[PDB]
């Protein structure tokens, strides 16, 4: 046996030996409190919804309703209703500050925590799509429809994945209960998946700022970590709750307190914020299938970046050319972001191509690149 | 009245067109105004002319229309 | 099992105080802040240049797109 | 033929992250409401019992809901019915579909109200804009018969003639009926109808606020000094050399 | 000497410590709502119902 | 903040607003003869008074 | 449903046809008749429950889409009941 019951308990020794004894780099900076909050995030995104599921409908003449009812009526529907919709969000700022941490400080060098991070994101891109629709406003019923139309331009076996997919011939109900089902099953899978993410990471441990072996220097997750990672928590929280009980239409649409109808066609469809980067690159290049290819491989290039890499060394901490190159990157993002919510006319159409092709450019060309050049600049 | 009832609105949209703002928005409609309703052949049209301003001031008049309402 | 077999280590002395024995954020003058302002220095030039050469482009473009709105006067001249 | 007119803005006495709004105000508007935007606009999602507590009294409210006839049944030999209305019934609506409503404002459709101020880029701005701004068209632009000028709206041309003009009726609150207020009423009234929490959600972001401020405070000093121990910590290399 | 004494009396025992954040839970609400309705109606003086509710309240027909 | 948020959230489960408006019925005793019974639905069931 | 079990595409088309659907609204709000489709269901003979009874004396004649699954007996019970009326034993009255 074990002296301690937190050893040999076959659970308490996990709780153990992943939150509480787990060996931590002395130097994490505030960077690595996104993972926490990911899933903290993941916890209560799951926890709002089945309150919310517990009072919708999922049927073509009641989900819009059913919605209104739930914040008109339901004691507290809308603010748990705020807390979902805006907590998508978060949960979006939280997942692009991770990756973008763990492209700056080459994370990905640990391949399966960085391929089953790849797998979240995805996931997590369905996920907020269909949640999307359930609230059958214009926007829903468009977005549905433009979106899941793109896959007849596959070749053959699209036409048919699409009314098979849709249930029909149109987004209609079929579609809606099929995606209420999915919206309140992928959230299990993430979390599933979260858990082997977390599995593979703790092989290695870690990473951190500098790059550098953090073995002559770890530290107890608690309460180091458990005490840093609540703190970035409150932190993040309160811009959240502000936003949310402050300006909680801020981010909205104005065109889904709208019944969706089929007869007319919103001006201007366009995703929430954390797609319109996104929506920019599939825009991009005009020719159904070509911008479909696009903007899967926007995503799907995150597969790739632990094969570009070329530097000697792991972070870009000491590594200033690669540094402001980053930056380019993501002030790349904002201008992609800002193109997705312009409409598709001059100067935006080319503004949009050339970031476009600037954002893959850099990312397949330009690092690679420097990386070797900065190998020779250090004499290796 | 001796006693009348009369829109707040109406009156501070008086007061409002003598800004310089507005004066100058005015006077390059009434050009425009005169050279398209003096034309049998034209596609010129002046809403451009209309909203900026409309837009002065209508600006001008938020800041002081409420100050007169319950 | 992870602390224990992490690393070979020779001669390193560390010294600490218990938390109770010191201030939780001293010198905030004389250290910190100089160091926040050290920090910020050394990055500011880094990332500042692609932010602002963005919100250029961003600023043209909205404006561009304006002017694109209103009219060229010069279509309206044969117009008597 | 791209051009479009943007609303000011005014500033609403429920503009402040922790101002409320004005429920006299928010009463008046209902009359508005009732009194002349009800004929053509439906507000589906407001029932006479919300106006209890919040603008008018338990006593009002039923009264105001007796003022209606509604449709119930069936009864004994399957048979639809009249039945004097109560505080559980929703406001009524103008017309039975879509279709009598185009019918009756020239093929346009008077859209429901409930969340209007959320439906449009602009909300009670938009709507106080429009409902003010009627005026006639400027040289070079046409107006199709049945259609009115309206800078504000969306192509100019809009199928609602201008529902509000001085005196079109009388507040008994004993208020000045001139148009802008009355404009002002029916918007603050929309603002309430499409977002009932508005002042309870204020309440509440005010507590958030102190109790985060708080929080945040306490949890900072608490990492500060457990970190404390290794950020103050030394260290030396000391070979046998 | 307050830190003194609340160390020796409150949170020296865990138990006591516990016993502590509750009642001061307790206390804190009551005294944390308070104030913040008070805040808030203050800042809005005269446009809520309950300040209106006069009017129509047995002071009419 | 955790004994209301969770006060909030069980809250949702019980009762809406909608739900709680058909709880209670007042009857007029002012408009009912002698012997003669009439009946009123509350709560889907038939009241009898 | 009848196609291809028990009739024709022709044959169902025509008894579909031999049936007054109410359809609706039109551009006036109305509603309307038209003739029966393939794609109409079986015909109603009252509008609801209430009406029905009304013209069964109280009674009300239960929808047959899942009768013989719905009782104990099934087809069993449905054909010993519709061939077994007869007259009451000695003792029991039968109310009108
Ligand atoms: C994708 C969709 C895009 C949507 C927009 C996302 C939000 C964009 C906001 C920009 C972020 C602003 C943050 C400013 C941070 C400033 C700063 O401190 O930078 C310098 C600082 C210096 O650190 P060291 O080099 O280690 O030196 C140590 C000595 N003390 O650098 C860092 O903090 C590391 C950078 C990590 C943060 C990255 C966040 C950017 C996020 C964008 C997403 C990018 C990824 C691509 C996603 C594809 C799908
Ligand atoms: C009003 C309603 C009244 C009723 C409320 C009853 C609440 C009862 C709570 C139990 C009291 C806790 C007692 C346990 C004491 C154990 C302990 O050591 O303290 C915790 C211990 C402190 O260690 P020491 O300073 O070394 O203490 C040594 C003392 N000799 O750990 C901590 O850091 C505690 C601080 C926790 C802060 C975490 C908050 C972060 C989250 C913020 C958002 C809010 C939450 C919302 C809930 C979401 C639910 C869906
Ligand atoms: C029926 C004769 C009306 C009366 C009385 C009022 N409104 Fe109306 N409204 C009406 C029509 C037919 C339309 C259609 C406009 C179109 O061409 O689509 C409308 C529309 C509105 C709108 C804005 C529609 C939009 O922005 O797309 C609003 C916000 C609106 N009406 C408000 C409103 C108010 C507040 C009124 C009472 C003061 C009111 N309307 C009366 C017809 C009629
Ligand atoms: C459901 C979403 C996700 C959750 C719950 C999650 C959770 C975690 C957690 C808790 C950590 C450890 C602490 C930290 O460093 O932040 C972690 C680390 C990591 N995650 Fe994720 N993650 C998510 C998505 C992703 C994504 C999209 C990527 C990248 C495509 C990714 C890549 C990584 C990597 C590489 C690490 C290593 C960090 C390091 O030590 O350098 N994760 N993640
Ligand atoms: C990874 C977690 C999840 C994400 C990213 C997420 C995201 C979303 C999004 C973006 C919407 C639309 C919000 C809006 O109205 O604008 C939504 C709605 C909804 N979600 Fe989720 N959701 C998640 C998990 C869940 C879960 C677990 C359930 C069910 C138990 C759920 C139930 C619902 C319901 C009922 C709606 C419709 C009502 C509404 O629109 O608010 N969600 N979700
Ligand atoms: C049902 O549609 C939901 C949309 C949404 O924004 O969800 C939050 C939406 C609304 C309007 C227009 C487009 C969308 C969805 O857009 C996308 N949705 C995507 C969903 C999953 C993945 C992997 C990629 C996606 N890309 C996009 C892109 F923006 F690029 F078009
Ligand atoms: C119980 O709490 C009350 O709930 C009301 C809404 O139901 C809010 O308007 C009040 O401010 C709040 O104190
Ligand atoms: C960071 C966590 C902040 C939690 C703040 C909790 C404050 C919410 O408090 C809420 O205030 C409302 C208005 O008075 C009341 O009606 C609710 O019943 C009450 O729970």
């Amino acid at each position: 046996m074990a002296p301690n019951i937190r050893k040999s308990h076959p659970l308490l020794k996990m709780i153990n030996n992943s939150l509480i004894d787990l060996p931590a780099p002395s130097n994490i900076s505030a960077w690595w409190n996104f993972g926490s909050l990911l899933a903290v995030c993941l916890m209560t995104q799951i926890l709002t919804g089945l309150l919310l599921a517990m009072h919708y409908t999922a049927d073509t003449s009641l989900a819009f309703s059913s919605v209104a009812h739930t914040c008109r009526n339901v004691q507290y529907g809308w603010l748990i209703r705020n807390l979902h919709a805006n907590g998508a969000s978060f949960f979006f700022i939280c997942i692009f500050l991770h990756i973008g941490r763990g492209l700056y400080y080459g994370s990905y060098l640990y391949k399966e925590t960085w391929n089953t991070g790849v797998i979240l994101l995805l996931t997590l891109m369905a996920t907020a799509f269909v949640g999307y629709v359930l609230p059958w406003g214009q926007m829903s019923f468009w977005g549905a429809t433009v979106i899941t139309n793109l896959f007849s331009a596959i070749p053959y076996i699209g036409h048919t994945l699409v009314e098979w997919a849709w249930g029909g011939f149109s987004v209609d109900n079929p579609t809606l209960t099929r995606f209420f089902a999915l919206h309140f099953l992928l959230p299990f899978a993430i979390a599933g998946i979260t858990i082997i993410h977390l599995t593979f990471l703790h092989e290695s441990g870690s990473n951190n700022p500098l790059g550098i072996s953090s073995d002559s220097d770890k530290i107890p997750f608690h309460p180091y970590y458990s005490f840093k990672d609540i703190l970035g928590l409150t932190l993040m929280l309160t811009p959240f709750l502000t936003l949310a009980l402050f300006s909680p239409n801020l981010l909205g649409d104005p065109e889904n307190f709208t019944p969706a109808n089929p007869l007319v066609t919103p001006p201007h469809i366009k995703p929430e914020w954390y797609f319109l980067f996104a929506y920019a690159i599939l825009r991009s290049i005009p020719n159904k299938l070509g911008g479909v290819l696009a903007l899967a491989a926007s995503v799907l290039i995150l597969f790739l970046i632990p094969f570009l890499h070329k530097s000697k060394q792991r972070t870009m901490t000491f590594r200033p050319l690669s540094q402001t190159l980053f930056w380019l990157l993501v002030a790349n993002l904002l201008i992609l972001t800002w193109i997705g919510s312009q409409p598709v006319e001059h100067p935006f159409i080319i503004i949009g191509q050339m970031a476009s092709l600037s954002y893959f450019t850099i990312l397949l060309i330009l690092f690679p690149t420097i990386g070797t050049l900065e190998n020779k600049m250090l004499n290796y | 009245e001796e006693e009348e009832l009369v829109d707040p609105l109406t009156t501070i949209r008086e007061h409002c067109e003598q800004t310089e703002k507005c004066v100058k928005a005015r006077e390059r409609l009434e050009l425009c105004d005169a050279r398209v309703s003096s034309r049998s052949h034209t596609e010129e049209q002046c809403t451009e002319e209309l909203f900026d301003f409309l837009h002065a001031r209508d600006h001008c008049v938020a800041h002081k229309l409420f100050n007169k309402l319950k | 099992i992870h602390f224990g077999n992490l690393a070979r280590v020779r001669h390193i002395i560390t010294y600490s105080l218990s938390p109770f024995e010191q201030r939780a954020i001293p010198n905030i003058f004389s250290d910190a802040l100089p160091n926040v302002w050290r920090r910020f220095s050394s990055q500011v030039f880094k990332v500042a240049p692609p932010f602002l050469g963005a919100y250029l482009l961003y600023s043209w473009g909205t404006q561009e797109f304006e002017r694109l709105k209103r009219k060229n006067p010069a279509d309206y001249e044969n117009d008597q | 033929g791209e051009l479009e007119l943007h609303p000011p803005a005014f500033p609403w006495s429920h503009g402040g992250p922790l101002s409320a709004l004005d429920h006299s105000s928010v009463r008046r508007g209902f009359q508005v409401y009732k009194q002349v935007c009800s004929a053509c606009h439906s507000m589906d999602y407001v029932a006479f019992r919300n106006l209890i507590g919040v603008t008018h009294t338990e006593a009002e409210a039923k009264a105001l809901a007796e003022e209606v006839e509604v449709q119930d049944g069936p009864d004994e030999n399957g048979e639809l019915f009249m039945r004097p209305g109560k505080i559980s019934d929703y406001f009524p609506k103008p017309y039975p579909n879509p279709e009598a409503a185009r019918a009756a404002n020239n093929g346009a459709l008077p859209p429901d109200l409930s969340y209007i101020v959320n439906a449009r880029h602009g909300g009670e701005d938009y709507v106080f804009s429009l409902l003010t701004g009627y005026c006639d068209p400027p040289a070079g632009v046409v107006v199709r018969e049945g259609l009115h000028y309206n800078p504000y709206f969306p192509g100019q041309a809009i199928g609602m003639a201008p529902p509000i003009y001085n005196e079109i009726l009388e507040y008994d609150d004993g208020t000045p009926a001139t148009m802008s207020q009355i404009a002002k009423d029916v918007c603050t009234f929309l603002r309430w109808a499409a977002e009932p929490e508005h002042d309870q959600r204020k309440r509440m972001g005010l507590k958030m606020l102190l109790i985060s401020a708080l929080l945040t405070s306490l949890l900072y000093y608490m990492k500060r000094h457990k970190w404390s121990v290794l950020k103050s910590r030394k260290m030396a290399y000391r070979p046998p050399k | 000497a307050l830190l003194r004494q609340a160390y020796s009396a409150l949170f020296r025992r865990t138990s006591t410590f516990a016993l502590t954040v509750v009642l001061g839970a307790v206390l804190f609400e009551r005294a944390f709502d308070q104030g913040a309705d008070a805040i808030f109606e203050h800042l809005n003086e005269g446009k809520l119902w309950k300040h209106i509710k006069h009017k129509y309240e047995a002071s009419e027909e | 903040a955790a004994k209301n948020v969770v006060t909030q959230f069980i809250s949702s489960l019980s009762a809406s607003a909608d739900v709680l408006a058909l709880s209670k019925i007042e009857i007029k005793l002012s408009d009912i003869p002698e012997g003669k019974n009439v009946a009123f639905k509350w709560r889907g069931k038939p009241l009898f008074v």
